[PDB]
């Protein structure tokens, strides 16, 4: 009894609770037992280092089981006629219906169809052959085993980095501008130079002849010389065809935008041209901060100098620099928020622009890599918001934050609450009443006296960048304007022909519909704001708890005096966000899949008359796609969907099983175990065996852990099943 | 007929009745003005 | 694919004999007195 | 004579951690002996326990 | 015109569903005699139904490739080309019957709070000063004007209670 | 089989409801975690965040619970 | 209805009482705020919701459900 | 093994005394209020945590404070 | 051109010493 | 315990107060015959350590990885038998 080797109280516990919160508070290095900052910093660089492994161990092993049991290589010859596979099955308890039913991409055996988009990637970066593809695996091997390495040797006290090199923001931001991203950036920019753009244009370019190859057929003289416009003279025609040589052309930096007339995506030499653009950018911006060579900015002085007169914001920014260097947490909140909403940014333009060749033509892959990482940037922003909990409750200092912004956010916390109440309540109230109106309309025979308004901002904006679908004529819809005619000769052809076509995502068209579920959309995210706001900035303390930040960040309660404590700290109001942003997510993306759903059948109509009111929601969408999912086994036999019906029916049991913990508590499973311990120590035979730790009911806190990972475990499971059976069994 | 007339002032009958004459209300303008999708004046 | 017998014995050693060898050790330490 | 306001006194707290910070209540009675808080202040906005009545220190409170 | 939108008027969608749904109504009405309680139900409906129609295209309501009326809610958009009454003008009424029952209530609430004994005044209202009151509110713009560039409309910070931080 | 497949899960749904109900009226009054229950009264929503947690440890609680399972086996 | 009782079931006093808080402190400031306290459903009260809503909701989709269908092919 | 706190804005009204299901707390002399008594808690080994005590408290803020830290056999009430 | 035998058993092979590497980065945490 | 009246409580026997009891053991050496015990605890000699007998259990290890190489071609396992033909899939695909 003595596992929880950081934490000596825990291993006290005579309980089965000792096993949990062994396990639970692994991770939270600062309240361990003898912990100090430099050990903490030490501990976080080293565990920063096995996750970069484990990365690239997961990259690794993508690239062997694709290179080892898929059809990457045929899948190269047809990429629109042939289903990437993902890796081979191996199940003894697949029966021979099962295994006959998921051979099929020309496969030896049962296999799985790829569904990351990872074949269209690696198709566009360059690589055509299994060979390459191991090639990369072993690389990405030797890299995890080499970061292993470091983690190791950074844990050595010859090799151990003190705590203020931790803290040496300055060089840090100047190195990962300029290293890091920029650098990056110009390598990338290099390959897709030497590599992609070559493979793209029929022509082979590998480790063994890329020194012979020349790049562009002005080698190096027109960069050196400043005629740089030399590297964009021919681009690839109209009438190109990816990875041959018919239509191609012989320049490397180019702009044209628009998309790929035969692979629907973005031009390789116009992601070269941004790749360098983003080199050069971030290099410069690396070199602004002052290290130990006598220039260079101070990024204490720059926010003790963010003062506004008149004191509108007080002090202004003084303090901040040593309030987000000493604080992780602080940190933490914002590289999350800043990930999760680059997240969010990611899975918007890679449907609308897509960059890989033949993704767009891929319908399963689209879906699922949007709601990927719509549920990612969901997650990640909910953890952004609780470590801001976390910092409140447990580094912030009132005395070092006197009169800055900190201080003033939190004098006037109040009027904040109440706004985001209002403007979800009235978000809430408006939404629910249209779409209730619509249905109740519609019931009743009469959709002539439905509430459609229409989202003529949205509209307006789209007519701004030149679709001409609302007869607006304004900046870039006018010809004649100004915008129009600065870039008329770079990148306005053919942003012009994407925009104006409806055959693509880039900015569909938009109605009513639009304009309920985009409201609906801003009621979860103000909802969902709502509740993490007032987490945070009521973790120190509120009126029922004056003393919040004494009990810490996450604790049962404060009993059932002064009327009642259930669910008042921190943690609790982040669990009660997460259902939130699951809510959220999901809203978004139901209407992202219906509204493709209806696009990729030629019949936008469905979506445009049948998503204004409710019941079309649950009747055309997911009554009317979930016909194949359940019928993926039935009396009759089964298919190659029936996985997904069984992770259907899974995901939906997983859900109600955390509806257990989360209606049931704390009381009557511990009589329960209580009587169940009685009944043990009274049975003869079983009397000779006894429990090591003594059985005692799951936690509070557990207990709601243990709940809402159930819930989300059965939402994120049910809707991957539906949305891939749905949009694999049509296409 | 004090007391009575106090109870009907209560905030449950007062909810009842006021929710009520709203209703018959809304229910005669429908009634005589039906379909009022906008405010044509 | 290469190697067709090499999934029948890795997918019951990480199914099988890991998950099962794993537990016991964990059962072993996270109950050892004096670790 | 008496430390502290006169019994019936409209004050104003300045304790954060009471119910009624910042809000006016009467004082009902202040006790003439070394009392830590001897200031007793009744208000008629019942606290999430149910009272109405607590003890202040002098410095904790202000007329009118 | 405004976003690609076609006046119902002349809108081939609008008129088909006019013509459906007359149809769908004559259908019904067919199974009956010519003077009993259904039919002349159905007739009364069949009435309405092309009223509403009517009314809708010759008000210059806005149609959309579906055939249903849209609604504009943008000042200057709405006001320029005569759709002022979708959301405008019901705008600035609800605003005002909202601000009406709002100030009453506060006026009602700010009154009997200097009772002896409000709470029984909120649980047992007082009929005829809420009457009075209700009345009053329909003022309630000036008078909330008047209160906020009077000072009285707002209460102090220093004298509401907060949180300890 | 079917047949004999719903009535087991009949039995088994009627068999839950009635160990809750049936547990909260036998340990109404006393349990081993709270000795005095009965000193609480009948309907309280807890004893405090000790002794690892007392939610819905009264009697009323468990009719609460015995509610959910009597909806799902109707 | 019987989602929305799962915002009764799933979660505590404390949370909706300190929201209260903000809000009354916004009734406060423009002298709104009644004499009636504001407080948030008991824990009792709370479940007892929950458990109402949460029946309400499902026995009424069966109800419709059963009598759509029933009266459909009936 | 919680903590329990007893702060100077104590009124010695003994009610958190009678509310302890275990014998933790104790009127001890003191004269900082008009009983002239505080309370103690000098058994904290014997506290399940149940917060009777803080229910029965009528100071505000409250007097007596209990802080759920390290469980054992008797904090989590078992009897087996 | 399909990947071969050997190449599966080497690549198992420098797996097994990056899973070596690993597990005593591990231990090195542990401590 | 001294049970003799109604005390349930002995200091002096506290084992008898707190249901210290076997309530079915029974202590008897003369039960298994001596020439068979002798061949069984003859066969699980050495098998009484705990890492010659985790060996044993290593076994049963080997053979779950025998019975995938060799085990389940044995008894014709449909994952280790053969394919017949496929599909297409929804639209040209493969
Ligand atoms: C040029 C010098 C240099 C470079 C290259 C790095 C590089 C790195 N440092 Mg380091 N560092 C440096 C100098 C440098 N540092 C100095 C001088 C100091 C002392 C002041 C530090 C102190 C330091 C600390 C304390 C830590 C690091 C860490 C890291 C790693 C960051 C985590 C990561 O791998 O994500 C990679 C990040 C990127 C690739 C850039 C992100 C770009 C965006 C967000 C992604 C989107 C781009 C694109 C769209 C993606 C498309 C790809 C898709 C097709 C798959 C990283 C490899 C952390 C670590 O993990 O430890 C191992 C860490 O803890 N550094
Ligand atoms: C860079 C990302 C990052 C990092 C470094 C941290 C780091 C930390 N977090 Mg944090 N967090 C993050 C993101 C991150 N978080 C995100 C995205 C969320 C939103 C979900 C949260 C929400 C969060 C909360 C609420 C808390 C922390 C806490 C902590 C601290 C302790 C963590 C711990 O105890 O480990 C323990 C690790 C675990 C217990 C693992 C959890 C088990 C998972 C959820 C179950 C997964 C099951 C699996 C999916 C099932 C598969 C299904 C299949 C079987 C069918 C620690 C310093 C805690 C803290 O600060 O203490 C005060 C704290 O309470 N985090
Ligand atoms: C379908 C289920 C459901 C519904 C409808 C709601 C609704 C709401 N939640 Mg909630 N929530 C839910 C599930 C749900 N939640 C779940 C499962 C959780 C996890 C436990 C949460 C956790 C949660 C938190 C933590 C918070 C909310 C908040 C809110 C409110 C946000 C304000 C708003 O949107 O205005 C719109 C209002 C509505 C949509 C309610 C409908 C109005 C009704 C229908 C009108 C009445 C008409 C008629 C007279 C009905 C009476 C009939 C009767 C007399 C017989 C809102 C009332 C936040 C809040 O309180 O905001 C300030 C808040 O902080 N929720
Ligand atoms: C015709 C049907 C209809 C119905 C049934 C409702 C019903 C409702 N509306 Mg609504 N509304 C409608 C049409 C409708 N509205 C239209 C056509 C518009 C124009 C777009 C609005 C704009 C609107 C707003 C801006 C608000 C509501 C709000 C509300 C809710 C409370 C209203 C209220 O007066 O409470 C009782 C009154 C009070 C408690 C005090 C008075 C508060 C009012 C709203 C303030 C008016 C004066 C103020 C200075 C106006 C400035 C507001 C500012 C944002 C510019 C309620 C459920 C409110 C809400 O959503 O709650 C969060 C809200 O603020 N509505
Ligand atoms: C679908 C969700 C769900 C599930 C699965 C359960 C399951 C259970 N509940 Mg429960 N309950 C739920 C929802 C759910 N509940 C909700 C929402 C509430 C709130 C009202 C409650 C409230 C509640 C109460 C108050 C009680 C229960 C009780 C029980 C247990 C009864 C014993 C039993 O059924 O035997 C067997 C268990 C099952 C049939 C569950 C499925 C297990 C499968 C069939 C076995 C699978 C084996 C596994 C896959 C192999 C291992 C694989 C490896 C990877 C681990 C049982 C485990 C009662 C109890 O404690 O037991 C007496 C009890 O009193 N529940
Ligand atoms: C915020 C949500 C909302 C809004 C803005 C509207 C708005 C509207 N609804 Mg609708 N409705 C809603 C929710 C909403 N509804 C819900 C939730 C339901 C389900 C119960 C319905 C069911 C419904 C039906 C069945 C009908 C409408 C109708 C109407 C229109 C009639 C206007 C009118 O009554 O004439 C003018 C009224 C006045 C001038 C009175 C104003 C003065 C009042 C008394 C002040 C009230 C003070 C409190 C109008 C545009 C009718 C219609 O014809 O649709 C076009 C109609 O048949 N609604
Ligand atoms: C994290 C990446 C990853 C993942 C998720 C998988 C997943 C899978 N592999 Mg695979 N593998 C990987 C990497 C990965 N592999 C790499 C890099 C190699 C090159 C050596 C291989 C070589 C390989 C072979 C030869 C085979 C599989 C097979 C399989 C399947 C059955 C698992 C098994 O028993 O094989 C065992 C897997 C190994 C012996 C090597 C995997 C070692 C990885 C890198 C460990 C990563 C641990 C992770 C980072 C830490 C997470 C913590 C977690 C352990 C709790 C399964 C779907 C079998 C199959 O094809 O099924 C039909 C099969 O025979 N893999
Ligand atoms: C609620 C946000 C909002 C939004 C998104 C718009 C958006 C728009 N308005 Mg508008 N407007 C608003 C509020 C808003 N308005 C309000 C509150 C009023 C009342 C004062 C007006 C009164 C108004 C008028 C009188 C006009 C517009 C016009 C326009 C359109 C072109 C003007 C423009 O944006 O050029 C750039 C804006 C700059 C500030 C530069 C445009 C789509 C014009 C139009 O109808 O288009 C032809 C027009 O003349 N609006
Ligand atoms: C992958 C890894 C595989 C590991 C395999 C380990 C196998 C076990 C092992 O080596 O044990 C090592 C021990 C060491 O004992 C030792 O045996 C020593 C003698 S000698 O060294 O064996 O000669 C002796 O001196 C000493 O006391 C004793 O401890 O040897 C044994 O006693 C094993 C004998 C096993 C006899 C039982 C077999 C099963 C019987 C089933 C009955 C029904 C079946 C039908
Ligand atoms: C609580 C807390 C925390 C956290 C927080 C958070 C989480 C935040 C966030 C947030 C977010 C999540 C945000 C976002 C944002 C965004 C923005 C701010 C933007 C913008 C804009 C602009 C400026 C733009 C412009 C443009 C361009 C550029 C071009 C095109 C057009 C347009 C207009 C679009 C911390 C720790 C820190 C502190 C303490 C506590
Ligand atoms: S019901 Fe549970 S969470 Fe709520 S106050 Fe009681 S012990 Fe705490
Ligand atoms: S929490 Fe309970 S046991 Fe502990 S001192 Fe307070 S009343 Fe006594
Ligand atoms: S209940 Fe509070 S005031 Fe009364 S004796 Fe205990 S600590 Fe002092």
């Amino acid at each position: 009894k003595l596992f929880p080797k950081f934490s000596q109280a825990l291993a006290q516990d005579p309980t089965t609770r000792r096993i949990w919160f062994g396990i639970a508070t692994a991770h939270d290095f600062e309240s361990h037992d003898g912990m100090t900052e430099e050990r903490l910093y030490q501990k976080i660089f080293a565990s920063h280092f096995g996750q970069l492994a484990i990365i690239f161990l997961w990259t690794s092993g993508n690239l062997f089981h694709v290179a080892w049991q898929g059809n990457f290589e045929q899948w190269v010859q047809d990429p629109l006629h042939i289903r990437p596979i993902a890796h081979a099955i191996w199940d003894p308890h697949f029966g021979q219906p099962a295994v006959e039913a998921f051979t099929r991409g020309g496969a030896s055996g049962p296999v799985n169809i790829s569904t990351s988009g990872v074949y269209q990637w690696w198709y566009t970066i360059g690589l055509r052959t299994n060979q390459e593809l191991y090639t990369g695996s072993i690389f990405l091997l030797v890299l995890a085993a080499l970061f292993l390495f470091a983690g190791w040797l950074h844990l050595q006290p010859a090799f151990q980095p003190a705590l203020s090199w931790f803290k040496n923001a300055e060089s840090r931001l100047n190195h990962h501008l300029a290293g890091l991203f920029g650098v990056s950036s110009l390598a990338w920019t290099g390959h897709l130079v030497h590599v992609a753009i070559p493979e793209s244009r029929g022509q082979h370019v590998g480790w063994d002849n890329f020194l012979t190859v020349l790049p562009h057929p002005a080698g190096l003289t027109p960069f050196f010389t400043g005629n740089w416009a030399a590297y964009a003279e021919n681009p690839d025609s109209a009438s190109h065809v990816f990875n041959t040589a018919q239509g191609s052309g012989t320049a490397i930096l180019t702009f044209l935008g628009g998309f790929h007339p035969q692979t629907q995506s973005l031009w390789l030499t116009d992601m070269a041209h941004h790749h360098l653009a983003i080199a050069v950018i971030f290099i410069l911006a690396g070199h602004m901060y002052r290290t130990i060579f006598g220039i260079g900015h101070s990024m204490r002085e720059i926010l003790e100098a963010q003062t506004p007169p008149s004191g509108s914001l007080g002090a202004g920014h003084k303090g901040l620099y040593d309030t987000v260097n000493n604080s992780l947490h602080f940190q933490l909140g914002l590289a999350l928020a800043s990930v999760g909403t680059i997240s969010s940014l990611v899975a918007q333009h890679m449907y609308s622009l897509p960059p890989y060749a033949f993704l767009a033509q891929d319908f399963t892959t689209q879906a699922a890599l949007y709601t990927h990482h719509q549920y990612i940037a969901g997650f990640i922003m909910c953890g952004a918001f609780a470590h801001g909990a976390i910092f409140f409750v447990r580094d912030y200092d009132p005395a070092q934050n006197r009169g800055n912004v900190l201080a003033r956010i939190l004098d006037h916390k109040e009027a904040l609450i109440s706004h985001l109440s209002w403007a979800s309540l009235f978000l809430g109230f408006h939404t629910l009443g249209l779409y209730v109106h619509n249905d109740v309309v519609q019931a009743f025979g009469t959709p002539e006296k439905q509430i459609l308004i229409e989202p003529v901002f949205a509209q307006w904006i789209q007519a701004a960048h030149g679709k001409t679908a609302y007869g607006f004529d304004f900046l870039l819809s006018s010809a004649t304007s100004a915008p129009s005619l600065a870039g008329q000769a770079l990148w306005l052809p053919g942003w012009l022909q994407g925009i104006n076509s409806d055959a693509n995502s880039l900015f569909l068209t938009i109605g009513p519909g639009d304009f309920l579920v985009h409201h609906a959309i801003a009621l979860g995210l103000h909802t969902t704001t709502l509740i993490l706001v007032k987490g945070a900035l009521d973790a120190r303390g509120s009126k029922l708890m004056p003393d919040k930040k004494d009990f810490g960040y996450s604790f049962p309660c404060d009993g059932p005096g002064r009327g009642g404590t259930c669910d008042i700290s921190a943690w609790d109001a982040f669990y009660l966000a997460v259902f939130w942003m699951l809510n959220t997510i999901g809203w978004v993306t139901f209407y992202w899949h219906w509204k493709h759903l209806g696009i990729w059948q030629g019949n936008v109509n469905q979506f445009n008359e049948s998503s204004t009111y409710l019941m079309g929601w649950l009747r055309d969408y997911l009554w009317l796609n979930s016909s194949q999912l359940i019928n993926g086994y039935n009396p009759f036999g089964m298919n190659s969907l029936s996985v997904w019906a069984w992770m259907f029916l899974f995901g939906h049991l997983i859900y109600a099983t955390g509806f257990m913990f989360l209606i049931s508590w704390r009381g009557y499973w511990q009589e329960l175990i209580e009587t169940l311990a009685w009944a043990h120590e009274r049975t003869p035979l079983a009397n000779l065996v006894r429990w090591r730790d003594k059985p005692v009911a799951l936690s509070i806190v557990q207990a709601r852990l243990v709940g809402l990972t159930h819930f989300s475990v059965g939402y994120v499971l049910t809707y991957a099943a539906f949305l891939i059976a749905s949009t694999s069994g049509k296409f | 007929m004090k007391d009575f007339t106090t109870y009907l002032s209560t905030a449950p009958v007062l909810t009842l009745l006021s929710v009520t004459v709203v209703a018959g209300l809304l229910i005669e303008i429908n009634r005589f003005f039906p379909d009022a999708l906008i405010a044509a004046f | 694919m290469s190697a067709q017998f090499l999934p029948s014995i890795l997918v019951p050693l990480v199914g099988l004999v890991f998950p099962a060898v794993a537990m016991a050790s964990m059962f072993l330490y996270i109950e050892k007195e004096e670790i | 004579p008496d430390v502290g306001p006169k019994r019936g006194t409209q004050v104003r707290i300045l304790r954060p951690e009471s119910y009624w910070f910042r809000e006016t209540g009467k004082v009902v009675s202040v006790d003439q002996s070394g009392i830590r808080y001897p200031v007793v202040v009744r208000f008629e906005k019942v606290n999430y326990a149910g009272v109405s009545t607590n003890n202040y220190a002098l410095d904790e409170v202000v007329a009118a | 015109d405004v976003a690609g939108l076609t006046p119902c008027s002349e809108s081939k969608a609008f008129a088909k569903r006019k013509k459906n749904e007359v149809k769908a109504l004559n259908k019904r009405l067919k199974n009956y005699e010519a003077d009993s309680a259904p039919a002349l139900a159905l007739k009364a409906t069949i009435a309405r139904t092309e009223a509403r129609f009517d009314k809708y295209a010759k008000q210059g309501l806005l149609c959309g490739t579906d055939g249903l009326p849209h609604l504009i809610a943008d000042p200057g958009l709405a006001l320029r080309y005569g759709h002022a009454g979708d959301v405008f003008i019901p705008t600035i009424g609800f605003i005002y019957f909202a601000g009406w029952l709002g100030y009453a209530g506060s006026k009602y609430l700010q009154a009997v709070a200097a009772t002896a004994k409000p709470i029984e005044k909120e649980i047992i209202i007082d009929v005829p000063l809420a009457w009075k009151l209700l009345w009053e509110g329909f003022g309630w713009p000036l008078r909330a004007f008047a209160e906020y560039k009077n000072g009285s409309l707002m209460e102090d910070d220093a004298k509401i209670t907060v949180s300890p931080r | 089989t079917a047949d004999f497949l719903v009535h087991h899960i009949h039995a088994f749904t009627i068999h839950v409801t009635v160990l809750i109900l049936l547990k909260g009226v036998l340990y109404a009054r006393s349990s081993r975690l709270i000795p005095d229950k009965a000193n609480l009264g009948f309907r309280f929503p807890c004893d405090g965040p000790g002794r690892g947690g007392t939610c819905q440890v009264s009697a009323w609680d468990h009719v609460f619970l015995g509610l959910f399972w009597m909806y799902n086996s109707i | 209805v019987w989602a929305f009782s799962l915002m009764f079931l799933f979660s505590g006093r404390g949370y909706w009482q300190e929201l209260i808080e903000s809000i009354v402190w916004a009734h406060n400031k423009l002298k709104v705020a009644p004499a009636i306290q504001p407080r948030a459903l008991s824990i009792t009260q709370g479940r007892a919701v929950g458990v109402a809503h949460y029946l309400l909701g499902g026995i009424a989709t069966t109800w419709s459900f059963f009598l759509a269908r029933i009266l459909a092919v009936g | 093994s919680h903590t329990v706190k007893i702060y100077d804005t104590c009124i010695g009204c003994t009610q958190c005394v009678r509310a302890c299901p275990t014998d933790v707390l104790e009127m001890v002399p003191w004269d900082g209020c008009k009983a002239n008594q505080i309370a103690s808690a000098p058994r904290t080994e014997d506290c399940v945590g149940c917060k009777r005590c803080e229910s029965a408290c009528p100071t505000d803020f409250l007097s007596v404070r209990v802080y759920l830290g390290s469980e054992t056999t008797r904090s989590m009430g078992l009897a087996y | 051109m399909p990947i071969a035998d050997y190449q599966v058993f080497t690549a198992l092979f420098l797996a097994l010493a990056t899973g070596i590497f690993a597990v005593r980065l591990g231990v090195a945490l542990y401590k | 315990k001294y049970g003799e009246e109604s005390r349930y409580f002995d200091l002096k026997d506290l084992e008898n107060t707190v249901g210290s009891w076997d309530m079915y053991g029974q202590e008897d050496k003369s039960r298994y015959n001596g020439l068979q015990s002798e061949f069984f605890e003859r066969a699980a000699n050495g098998l009484s350590r705990r890492e010659y007998i985790l060996g044993l259990v290593a076994i049963g290890g080997a053979g779950i990885l025998a019975w995938g190489g060799k085990g389940a071609a044995d008894v014709r396992l449909p994952t280790v038998g053969p394919q017949q033909p496929a599909q297409v899939g929804p639209r040209g695909r493969l």
